[PDB]
RNA sequence: GGAUAGUGGCCUACCAUGGUUUCAACGGGUAACGGGGAAUAAGGGUUCGAUUCCGGAGAGGGAGCCUGAGAAACGGCUACCA
RNA sequence: GCGGUAAUUCCAGCUCCAAUAGCGUAUAUUAAAGUUGUUGCAGUUAAAAAGCUCGUAGUUGAACUUUGGGCCCGGUUGGCCGGUCGGAUUUCCAACGGGGCCUUUCCUUCUGGCUAACCUUGAGUCCUUGUGGCUCUUGGCGAACCAGGACUUUUACUUUGAAAAAAUUAGAGUGUUCAAAGCAGGCGUAUUGCUCGAAUAUAUUAGCAUGGAAUAAUAGAAUAGGACG
RNA sequence: AGGGGAUCGAAGAUGAUCAGAUACCGUCGUAGUCUUAACCAUAAACUAUGCCGACUAGGGAUCGGGUGGUGUUUUUUUAAUGACCCACUCGGCACCUUACGAGAAAUCAAAGUCUUUGGGUUCUGGGGGGAGUAUGGUCGCAAGGCUGAAACUUAAAGGAAUUG
């Protein structure tokens, strides 16, 4: 019959098996440890405002050749720092260091997204305004 | 099959059907049941009767000609052992393969055997005692079973 | 459990309110009290035969057994006139389909008018709290002692 | 094969098979009736030994025991029931 | 195979091994329909009429088409002796 | 060690059945067999079976003809509360149509649909199609 | 016995050595108030429930108490800590 | 995966798609996932059988003990008629279920109360040549259950049922103009009121209450300290 | 920790080889190899394949046990023996051919009797790396054994077969 018991008893064997078994899923380990509460600069929330150290060039990872355009930040609730990419042309020229960012996350889940190497995050409001607008032009940056 | 090895022979008397009988069979229950009690007199085990009640007489099977198996014969006739043969035989076995392991340390393969050996005897007990034939608390020891066997 | 001495406290053990005057001479030195529970518990006769004292009694006491009504196997007798039985039973896992053996142990108070060793399968009456834990006072035997002197000598 | 009695299969098959693997299982030792002259009356013995079988009176022998059927002495006869 | 008011609905219910009643499916191209001919007064083999019998192609890679065949035939009065239904 | 004696009963007709057979020697039989082949037998699924008599436990000849696909059985013997009935058929058979699932219940080792109609319930046997 | 509205190691005296546990006691964690319920739709499940109803708990933290049928009350008092 | 000079992918123009008062994105969770597998996983070589045996807890564990046959009672669907002024019930018929009897067969048990039921019969008869039919007291049914005594091997399973908040959910009725909702509303003599509602279901594990006696346990009589009187 | 220390021989030292040559090959040879008393508990400790039970299919060998025979060979006076031959039957170590059947295949009488999914039970795995690492516990004289994570990184790593 290979493996699990079939009695009619066997319940509790079978039940705690599969606790057992469960922390081998990556998800529920995560969820249990409370990985996301514990590391991960965020939160564990969806996004997290933080300030500009230094705007950065990050070489792109073969066999893409690029230079990539980030942003170190230092998270408002944490201290902890973090690297940032500034997404679509230009829109590096709409930070500055020691304004203020805000930023979310890449959706893969953690794990950095296609060529940058580390970069966990993205830029996704300056000065309280959004990229995308100031991108556009739908928006203009505030005074100070 | 085969509680400690890996062993699998199928082997075992192949009983009749007729359950009564044999009918070539004179005698009396009588004549048995006396012919068992002098060799229970005579120290001998059941299973020694039964045999030898067997091949030198006519004795197909013993509960057959009386309605009894032979333990149950002797136990009402009073001649029933301190405790069951089985138990008795494998406490001897224990023994005389433990006076072995004393005279020689080194066989290791005798003190894997004496495990086996009391593992068989002390599951037994506890089938014996469940049952109430043996008094719930009795046990098995080195130390005090070579003055039980003899 | 009680046995023996029976007058062996610092206060006089006695039957509330159960008045024997000493001028009016009697065969029986003390009046004694009891009743029937009820439910169909026999009141054994032991309770009534006896000389113990214990309030906590369902026959001889103040205590009044109404509630649940619950059966266990005892499991031990080392306390002094309450004992602790094991209620075996099993739990219903949904998900499984299946039940697995679970258990608990339920405090009771045991009159000395019954004598019960471990392994006796008692009938026990719900009770007012009792003690700190007991809640229980044992009203039936339902076992004897399982076939003990048939535990006897040799031939 | 596919198709045949189980209930009655022919005596001849039936006979060759293990004794614990016929229709319904039954031994296949017997019983004797054995004489050595000398004595006139006749001691019944199994067809399987272990104890080396003494005649009634006379401590002559009678058969020994193997790791089957036992081995009649010498000078004696039987008959079968 | 029917339907609400009779109506045999549902086409083609196929054959059947003479042998294990199973069904003989289509694609089952290693079954067999062996035509036994019935014959007359002295020889002559009645020309289209038989007595017939269908083996799945399963029973015939099994090996059992033969001892299968001479029970079929026999026990439906072609053979006599030849086969023996104990063992 | 023998573990359901039903179990190898079944199993043993359903390798007959596949193997194209006709006739099956179960060993050991039992109260239950008999009443598991017993209904398989009052629904087409096997022909004439015969208990013969070792004076031990019991064998079972039976005979079956190729209308049965599978008798299989249930080896926790589940309760089922006269709902569940409905989930299981539906789990195990075939179709709506035909094949029955047999049970065990106060009123007798039944298959479901007579279950259902003399309205009792209990615990899960095994089933036949 | 005392105490309570009253049962009760509730508390005290005296006396005893008990109570629980691999059928997981005891300890740890909970980014834990519990329930009705919520989300996902073959079924079995998985995850969630601070939050419109019920229960419980609190009123910056602890303790104390007055009044009163009912509070150990905080839009009551008393003390300490912040 | 595109971009290193004709970029189907970047920056735009044109055009084109998908969803549309809404559409992207981030995080979480759920389906997909039979990648947590009771249903339902995989382990020779892809991840994975402890070097080997013993062994406690745990899960598991062969077959066998009232079966078979006979009789009666009354139900619910369905057929073939319908008698009738859409539905009706008797006889004919099958079919599927329930109850109770006798077969050697405790139904816990005495001691009355109680009787509804025929072994009765006391008359005879409505009426088809009569066991088709029920009223009907004077010998002869226990169990249908009151209530008092005296006693009772333990359980699991399953059936029906009680006790059971509302909103939620499933779901009936009702044209909020539709609908999400809501539990309204509908009729006239609209001058003096008429009236249908505000269902049903689920509600499980535990406790309760009842029917069942298959399956699986438990206990019983062997130093007779057995069972009935 | 004693004894033993023939042989072969981790370390070391060498002769050569080599661009190098801390090696392969040759020499010398310490520990060791052997044994007692006590440790250590690991091996690709392998069938890389848990145990008990049932069922499903052919063949010739063989190892042990047994049964059957107006079998052979042993001579003596036939036997009795023993060895041998043939048939059968249990239970072993294996090979053969098949494949109803299984598998991703290679292959498998189990790896079969599984979406027609349930005989009983034990244990382990859940992408790859990080890593059998960190930590704590524990065992050990030690060397190390047992238990045994995460952060981070990553789109493959992997298996069997095919053609090159
Ligand atoms: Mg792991
Ligand atoms: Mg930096
Ligand atoms: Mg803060
Ligand atoms: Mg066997
Ligand atoms: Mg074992
Ligand atoms: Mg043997
Ligand atoms: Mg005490
Ligand atoms: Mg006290
Ligand atoms: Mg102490
Ligand atoms: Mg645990
Ligand atoms: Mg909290
Ligand atoms: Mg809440
Ligand atoms: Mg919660
Ligand atoms: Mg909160
Ligand atoms: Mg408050
Ligand atoms: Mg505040
Ligand atoms: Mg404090
Ligand atoms: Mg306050
Ligand atoms: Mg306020
Ligand atoms: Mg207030
Ligand atoms: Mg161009
Ligand atoms: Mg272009
Ligand atoms: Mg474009
Ligand atoms: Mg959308
Ligand atoms: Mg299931
Ligand atoms: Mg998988
Ligand atoms: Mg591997
Ligand atoms: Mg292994
Ligand atoms: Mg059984
Ligand atoms: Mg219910
Ligand atoms: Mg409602
Ligand atoms: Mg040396
Ligand atoms: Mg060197
Ligand atoms: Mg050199
Ligand atoms: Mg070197
Ligand atoms: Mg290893
Ligand atoms: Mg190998
Ligand atoms: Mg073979
Ligand atoms: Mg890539
Ligand atoms: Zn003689």
């Amino acid at each position: 019959g290979k493996g699990k018991p079939r009695g009619l008893n066997s319940a509790r064997k079978l039940r705690v098996h599969r606790r057992n078994n469960r922390w081998a899923e990556n998800n529920y380990k995560k969820r249990l440890l409370g990985t996301a509460f514990k590391s991960s600069p965020f939160g564990g929330s969806s996004h997290a405002k933080g300030i500009v150290l230094e705007k950065l060039g990050i070489e792109s990872k073969q066999p893409n050749s690029a230079i990539r355009k980030c942003v170190r930040v230092q998270l408002i609730k944490n201290g902890k720092k973090v690297t940032a990419f500034v997404p679509n042309d230009g829109c590096l020229n709409f930070v500055d260091e020691n304004d203020e960012v805000l930023l979310a996350g890449f959706g893969r889940k953690g794990k950095a997204k296609g060529d940058i190497p580390g970069v966990r995050f993205k830029v996704v409001k300056v000065s309280g305004v959004s990229l995308l607008a100031l991108w556009k032009e739908k928006k203009e940056k505030p005074r100070s | 099959g085969r509680m400690h090895s890996a062993g699998k022979g199928i082997s075992s008397s192949a009983i009749p059907y007729s359950r009564n009988a044999p009918a070539w069979f004179k005698l009396s229950s009588e004549s048995v049941i006396e012919q068992i009690v002098k060799y229970a007199r005579k120290g001998l085990t059941p299973s020694q009767i039964g045999v030898l009640l067997r091949d030198a007489h006519g004795v197909t099977q013993a509960r057959v000609i009386t309605g009894n198996k032979i333990m149950r014969i002797l136990k009402s006739n009073g001649l029933a052992p301190e405790i069951p043969e089985d138990l008795y035989y494998l406490i001897k076995k224990a023994v005389s393969v433990r006076k072995h392991l004393e005279r020689n340390r080194k066989d290791k393969d005798a003190k894997f055997r004496l495990i086996l050996i009391e593992s068989r005897i002390h599951r037994l007990a506890r089938y014996y005692r469940t049952v109430a034939v043996l008094p719930p608390n009795w046990k098995y020891e080195s130390a005090t079973a070579s003055a039980l066997v003899n | 459990s009680t046995e023996l001495t029976v007058q062996s406290e610092r206060a006089f053990q006695k039957q509330p309110h159960i008045f024997n005057n000493p001028k009016v001479k009697t065969s029986k030195r003390t009046k004694r009290w009891y009743k029937n529970a009820g439910l169909g518990f026999k009141t054994p006769k032991t309770a009534i035969e006896g000389s113990y004292i214990d309030k906590k009694c369902p026959f001889t006491g103040l205590v009044s057994i109404r509630g649940k009504i619950l059966t266990g196997t005892v499991v031990s007798t080392k306390m002094h006139r309450t004992i602790v039985i094991r209620r075996a039973y099993l739990h219903y896992i949904p998900k499984y389909n299946r039940y697995e053996k679970r258990h608990k142990n339920v405090p009771v108070h045991v009159s000395p008018a019954f004598r019960v060793q471990v392994g006796d399968i008692v009938t026990v009456g719900q009770c007012r709290p009792i003690s700190k834990t007991v809640r229980f006072n044992v009203v039936k035997v339902s076992a004897a002692a399982a076939k003990a002197n048939k535990q006897f000598a040799k031939f | 094969v596919l198709v045949q009695d189980l209930l009655h299969p022919t005596a001849a098959s039936e006979a060759r098979k293990h004794k614990l693997k016929t229709l319904v299982q039954g031994p296949r030792s017997y019983f004797l009736d054995v004489k050595c002259p000398g004595c006139l009356n006749i001691t019944t013995v199994f067809s399987h030994a272990q104890t080396a079988v003494t005649c009634e009176s006379c401590s002559t022998i009678l058969c020994t025991p193997t790791g089957g059927k036992a081995k009649l002495s010498e000078g004696t006869s039987f008959r079968r029931k | 195979m029917e339907n609400d008011k009779g109506q045999l609905v549902e086409l083609y219910v196929p054959r059947k091994c003479s042998a294990t009643n199973r069904i003989i499916k289509a694609d089952d191209h290693a079954s067999v329909q062996i035509n036994v001919a019935k014959v007359d007064e002295e020889g002559r083999a009645i020309p289209g009429e038989y007595v017939t019998y269908a083996l799945s192609g399963y029973v015939r890679s099994r090996g059992e088409s033969d001892d299968s065949l001479n029970r079929l035939a026999q026990n439906d009065g072609l053979l006599k002796n030849v086969w023996s239904y104990s063992r | 060690t023998r573990s359901s004696v039903l179990a190898d009963a079944l199993n043993a007709i359903n390798n007959a059945e596949k193997t194209g057979k006709r006739q099956v020697l179960i060993r050991p039989s039992s109260k239950v067999i008999i009443k598991f082949l017993q209904v398989m037998q009052k629904h087409g699924y096997i022909g004439e079976f015969e208990y013969i008599d070792d004076h031990r436990s019991g064998k079972i000849v039976v005979q079956l003809n190729g209308r049965l696909n599978k008798c299989g059985v249930i080896s926790p013997r589940f309760n089922v509360k006269i709902g569940d009935i409905e989930k299981w058929t539906a789990n195990l058979l075939p179709a709506r149509q035909f094949g029955y699932v047999i049970l065990t219940t106060s009123a007798g080792i039944m298959d479901h649909e007579e279950a259902r109609r003399k309205h009792v319930s209990g615990k899960i046997l095994g089933f036949v199609y």
